[PDB]
């Protein structure tokens, strides 16, 4: 099994600003024929279901703002956006599914100043 | 258009069972692998079960916690997905969400329905 | 009666459809052929070098005139009749060769008449026609050499110099001819020696022979480049230092109710792997039979296979059965390189792995998203009409088959391993497993 | 993890350890190779063997640019974009040759407007400068004997034999010519075609072209013999007889936490025998993750493995664990020539099979005397400071690991056998024997 | 102990028997190879191309030179004495070459003395004769060109076309030497390496070394052919650019009480259908022994098999059994190409399969007639004196065996696959079928 | 040379048995397959069954109207052919040949007798 | 199984006079390797037993008059008598010997006008 | 260095038993192989019985004359090899050499000792 | 099993002269692979337990005196010793050690005149 841990539980950012959290695994994740990394990123609102960010290493899902970034490799992964709206409070989530029981992250949460 | 709808949920007595439904739409259902995943109130979120296709020979693959106690089923002709529940805890109220897996990830999430146990 | 559609489905997507067709009926012509040059022009100073190279080029042609003196003695008119005690042991093909080598004695008589002429002839490429049964073309290793190198600088160098380099040039020719005429040449009674082996008695000009005595078509280069353009040594003169040579010319003829089926493979998925099919790329068809072939020997053109000798084998039932639908007997090996064929296009359909490739439809914007329990995806323009895979842009057909190819599962076949001391091994293991069920039993 | 204590003691003797490395990021030029010579100062007596020489090259040169058509015409800008109906039926490599024969045409169409000062050209390598965007450089095939042998000759000798040796040079070169350029090149629109074998075009002088292009090092002769520099044809002209040639220079990039291991073979003793045990002889490391590689396509050098392609291949679990320690599971061959290695030497200390090779220690003089139940034997100079093993005495250093090892035994695995014809009798009898025990059941 | 009757029954018919012999007991001659011309009677317009050859010259010979320097470094008189610890890892037949060289030291420090003689050669085989202890002789690679090409064109063309003329006669050189001395040469302290590979330092002319060396006969042709002629590079100089060679010619021994038995393959009938065994067409005899032979490794005379080394190879104990007698262990295939040998001739008497081919008797003018039940017909003159089959007439001898030859039947073996794939198939489905039966275990 | 002789022919009542024998000579009989083929009166040929040799463990063929009834034996000492015949019928009057196979061809036939049931 | 066909059932001939019969199979009697047909031809006499005519395709049987031709491929066979004799009144069949259950043919029936 | 001391020898009556017992020092002894060989008074050498050692599953080897009455056993801890004889014969009284064997060939000898049966 | 024959049974030789002894096998005892012969000459004093001389066809064991000389191949095998002196009166064993049952020779004494 193949623990995920995620930095910082949580921070606090303004408008416009930068942000960016890292999520981190105990194995690799990188595949030896098709070199894919199995990590993805979910977002879930207060009161809302969970939603898919980025299900590759750093591919985009369909009618995610461009403001978000997934990057990294191995066992080191990093999330970034650029310029965080007001919509953006919600609590980001970090999972790993190469194998099984293909666990989920602690999360971050965000918060506006 | 893809439309996951959980029914079944409520309050149940300490070591009593209880069954939870999940509706699906939109979609070729006998396709995909589909999975429960749990959430209690304020915490992380938590996968329990896995459930794969005909073609896989409908594998089956639980959790540590719910092992010995949990079964997941489905239904391709009406499209339906089961949880059976047995040895109830106290552990185990949360809010449960029906999973749809595209490719190997988690594709798609319902609304999700609450379970008590006291 | 190949299933393509279940084919295709565990990653076999066919390609073109070819021709099958064989040499038969050959015409005959007799060249001769020199071995050593005629330097009267230099006699001067060429000192002794031309006796050496004879006692060298005696001791090499020697053994040859005796594997045919066995036929020659044996052979009469009985309407060929052969001696087989005197003969004691040879095969089919040896035996065939020898009556053609008695077919062709009457020719070489005819040709052997002109020895003076032959001995006389001081330019590479020569015309013999004192009358039209015996018209011959003789060929002279060396002589456009010495003619346009050696001759006009005579008077130029010391001819010591001259001396050395008509030595360096024979020892040179020597060793380009002990590859093909030296003790490899066992049973020169055959006749399956290419032109392009014999020509190196001329220095490796094959062309120069070829345009000489015939024509040239792309049936021609078709049948040069598949080796069906052969000769036999029918005479060897051990005083002049010549051969004779009769060169077959045949023709292409097709076989009916026969073709060649071509297999791309392609990788797909299963269980988070990447998997490729262990089934025979080239696949004959022969009035609805379905056998190997063995195409390493034949020549492949984009509408045809030409081969020198037909080269059909066996096939396994269970190989047979895969072929026709049974996806399930079919083997596979697990892929553990980055460098694998992932989509391929036939008939304007794409067949794509896109759960290791990605792609996305340019049409509408969007990924094409395939399944965790698929195998392969297909794409034709119902669902995308131009589909983008890296740094190509492809407009696509309409797919001819079932409507619900993506909606329609497959069975998969065992794994298997392929290296050779992976046989080893799987066969001692398998021993071994037996081994202990018969000790259970 | 291999456990290299145990492999020895079964006769596999750890050699050097090498890195991996693989071809990527080229680099491209282009260069422009011309298939006649230019005979303007023989024309007196060419004779007509230029006509015949041009109907034959013609004949060669009209099937590649009917291939490249394929790909020329159904390509155009959408960013390259591509119509699979029009293609058909391709491979995923077809398509990205087919790409970069698209990305070439602008510098293939600004290089043909120097089309009039191609065709004047009477010089073996021209360079041609009249812009910066277009400064090619030209080669032709036979310029250079013209120049130095046909010309200054044309007054000494009667050049009929001038035209004689004219067409047998462009015959001998047709005939080379052949071989890379005829029906064998079926697919002229992928990249894989090394420079070498275009080098045919002009003579096999690989080495004045990459002269005249670039530079050389060590690694450049490293690229150049593990087939990693290639070439693509993208433009054939059917007046002039010229082709364009696009070649590409990789560079060699390593690849991290790879190694390859190799394991010397060394008979040793088992019942009044001697044996090899079958394993592979080189092992591919990556990540801690063993496989096997074919590196019968690789460069070995004393330091590193280079190939232009990755080329790992998977292995059996069995073999797997025989690597790791279980020798109980290594197959061993029996060994009845008397040619066969008897010992070796690693980090300065002995592994010899001393039952069937004579072994004395110099230093007391006696001998180094092997017992019936061993394998192996280890030597370092703990006990035996310089050993003589025939005509060799060699000094010896301390080995590291078990202070007990030639007081330990090993467990041995089964024999096997490994021809062709004995491993169709085996799957033969093991089916049998099968068949025999479902009887039973 | 062959049974040849029963052999014969199931369609091997017994050829020829050969002898076999292996090299042994090598001479010792020592040569010098000049890798680069002199040019001091063109010196006015040699250009700047002589320094860069010297350059890429250079590069190429230093790697050879670094790997001679770790054995010439690490050794001394002890008699010769090597330090373990320095060379560190090295096989058996290394440390034999290291040995070698360092005995060849003597003669080379010798031959070294005559290096201003070495460098002023200005002919291509020269003889350095100033004492007899030291009588050497000297090849120059491009020697020959130079002196009667270039030098006398001097005065005719201008020398700008003489100094390109010159590039490309040395990048040619070049090209052609880097298949064999360049990084594929990784290990040249070995003596492994043929004589005609040594001689692409002089233009692949081993012809003229090895005249100029000692003498040819037809054992001298065998050796040759047999790949027995090798050489060792002894010494490297990187400044005159000349190495020394030392060539091993060793004599052909004939082993004792072995020969190598031929059986030809005939196809039998048996239920409506052709097929052929499965059976090593080349057995090795030692001493009443048994065994494989890898003869593609060894050269094939008509009276004996001649190898460089001993290449015998075990024999399972199911074929050694269906080679004495037990023909129901012997495998078999079926045949479906119309191409295959259907007779033989062996004694005078013949193995016909007469379902397939039409035999008749031209004495009786009758035809001779096979059963169904029948593999074969044997053939001689107690039945029919002289047989025609197709365009052949043949005289038949007296068959020694079995009176009752045609009355007897033979008991079958079971058919296989040969096919790669085939093998793959099959041992899938009996690990299947094996895992079924463990199951019901 | 090469003689067939057949015996043991008649009139039968119908569900009846009769045994036919054949004596061969000129020729090795072990060497050769055997035949019978029988002849219905005006009508055409008709194959019945086929015995093979001792190599190939005498194998046995039988035609589909006398599959269950008939059987084929032979005996190599006395180089006899037998067809024992039984649950007679009134189809099965006929002339009945013992043939000799030759290749795979039916290469000699014997004068044949005669089976009347009624 | 395959079935034999021929034709006509019955022809009436005069003496001297040419004359041709056919006799077709449902599947082809070519063999894959050895490139033969496996048709016989057999002629039987009133008051006589069958006598084998051809055997392979084409092939004669020893004491047969050369006036008796065989020819065909495939499924296609033909009977062919140059100048047929008064001794030539009898019935003619072919068999296919290829396979089981190797049946016979209809019959043809030659008369002498 | 090498020694092997053997004891137990002496005088028996017919048809008894007795166990032989050798000692073994100076070498390492789990890793050779060891013989048990006899000589009659004043006649010549006769191998008796082999055992190997652990690597080749201690098997076992008797010469004929012995075969169901003698058994050959070895004790590595203890470094000692043993030889138990049953239906003693005239024919055994001889002096017993405990044997070494290295390589293939006899390499080291004890003293010996005597059986008399009387 | 391969019989072992020793000659002569006795020798009568006087101090200083050279002696030869002979032993002769039924089957050969040259190994396939190695090339060696697998047999041994072995020396016993009287009073004394067998002590080794010839492990191999020809290679003496340490301390053996430079006199003794072990020569043959095949089947036949000589033993030689070049000057005898006093202290070699003992008896001479030729064994085979390629097979079971690794039978000894009948031996042969040397006497001194
Ligand atoms: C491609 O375009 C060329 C140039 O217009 C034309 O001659 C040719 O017919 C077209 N088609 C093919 C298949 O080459
Ligand atoms: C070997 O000796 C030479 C000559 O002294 C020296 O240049 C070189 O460094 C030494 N070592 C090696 C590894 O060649």
């Amino acid at each position: 099994d193949i623990v995920m841990s995620q930095s910082p539980s949580s921070l606090a950012v303004s408008v416009g600003e930068k942000v960016t959290m890292s999520c981190k695994s105990s194995q690799s994740l990188l595949h030896v024929s098709n070199q894919k990394n199995y990590l993805a990123w979910y977002q879930q609102k207060p009161g809302q279901s969970p939603k898919l960010l980025i299900y590759w290493a750093s591919t985009r899902e369909s009618g995610v703002p461009d403001r978000f970034t997934g990057s990294g490799s191995g066992t080191d992964f990093t999330l970034t956006i650029s310029s965080v709206k007001a919509e953006d409070l919600a609590v980001y989530y970090c999972q790993q599914y190469y194998s099984y029981p293909w666990p989920f992250g602690g999360g971050t949460k965000l918060e506006i100043k | 258009e893809v439309q996951l709808v959980e029914s079944g949920g409520g309050l149940v007595q300490p070591k009593g069972s209880l069954k939870l439904s999940c509706a699906a739409s939109g979609f070729i259902f006998n396709t995909y692998a589909m999975h429960w995943v749990r959430q209690a109130p304020g915490k992380g979120l938590e996968w329990v079960a896995r459930i794969r296709s005909k073609s896989s020979n409908y594998a089956t693959y639980y959790a540590d916690s719910v092992k010995d106690r949990f079964t997941i089923s489905r239904d391709d002709s009406q499209s339906m997905l089961y949880l059976q529940m047995n040895n109830l805890k106290t552990e185990d109220t949360a809010m449960y969400y029906c999973v749809r897996e595209g490719g190997y990830y988690f594709d798609y999430w319902g609304q999700g329905t609450t379970l008590t146990v006291s | 009666i190949l299933h393509y559609e279940k084919l295709s489905k565990i990653g076999l997507v066919k390609g073109v459809t070819r021709k099958y067709k064989i040499k038969s009926n050959p015409l005959t012509k007799d060249i001769v052929i020199k071995m050593i040059p005629n330097v009267s022009n230099m006699s001067q100073c060429t000192g002794s070098v031309m006796e050496n190279y004879k006692t060298r080029l005696n001791g090499i042609l020697t053994p040859i005139k005796g594997a045919l003196e066995i036929y020659k003695n044996n052979t009469h008119d009985c309407g060929v009749c052969m001696a087989g005690v005197a003969i004691g042991i040879a095969t089919a093909a040896q035996i065939t060769a020898g009556v053609a080598l008695y077919e062709a004695m009457k020719n070489a008589d005819n040709i052997n008449k002109l020895k003076s002429s032959i001995e006389s002839t001081n330019e590479a490429v020569v015309k013999l026609q004192e009358t039209a049964e015996k018209t011959v073309y003789v060929f002279t290793a060396l002589q456009d050499y010495i003619n346009t190198n050696l001759v006009p600088t005579i008077d130029k160098i010391p001819c010591k110099q001259t001396e050395l380099s008509l030595d360096l040039a024979l020892s040179k020719y020597l060793s380009d001819l002990l590859f093909v005429f030296g003790p490899n040449l066992q049973d020169p009674v055959s006749n399956s020696m290419t032109i392009q082996a014999i020509s190196q008695a001329f220095g490796g000009n094959y062309e120069t022979l070829l345009r000489t005595l015939g024509y040239a078509t792309e049936d021609f280069d078709d049948l040069l480049e598949s080796d069906s353009i052969t000769g036999q040594i029918i005479y060897v003169d051990l005083s002049s230092y010549y051969i004779i040579v009769r060169v077959y010319f045949p023709i292409l003829t097709e076989i009916q109710q026969a073709y060649i089926q071509e297999l791309l493979p392609v990788s797909f998925n299963n269980d988070n792997s990447e998997w490729i099919s262990i089934v025979p790329n080239f696949i004959l068809v022969r009035n609805t039979l379905i056998s190997n072939i063995e195409i390493g020997f034949c020549l492949i053109t984009k509408r045809s296979v030409i081969c020198n000798q037909d080269y059909a084998t066996p096939m396994t039932n269970n190989m047979r059965e895969c072929l026709t639908g049974s996806t399930e007997k079919c083997p596979r090996e697990l892929v553990v390189s980055s460098h694998v064929p992932r989509f391929a296009l036939s008939n304007g359909v794409l067949f794509a792995n896109c759960i290791s490739v990605t792609c996305q439809c340019q049409t509408t914007g969007r990924a094409i998203s395939q399944s965790g329990e698929q195998t392969l995806l297909m794409i034709d323009n119902t669902t995308c009409p131009t589909a983008v895979l890296g740094n190509v842009i492809i407009s696509l057909g309409k797919y001819l088959g079932s409507v619900n190819y993506n909606s329609e599962g497959i069975a998969i076949g065992p794994p298997v391993f392929t290296d050779k001391v992976d046989i080893s091994s799987q066969i001692s293991s398998m021993n071994q497993s037996l081994q202990q069920s018969k000790d259970y039993i």
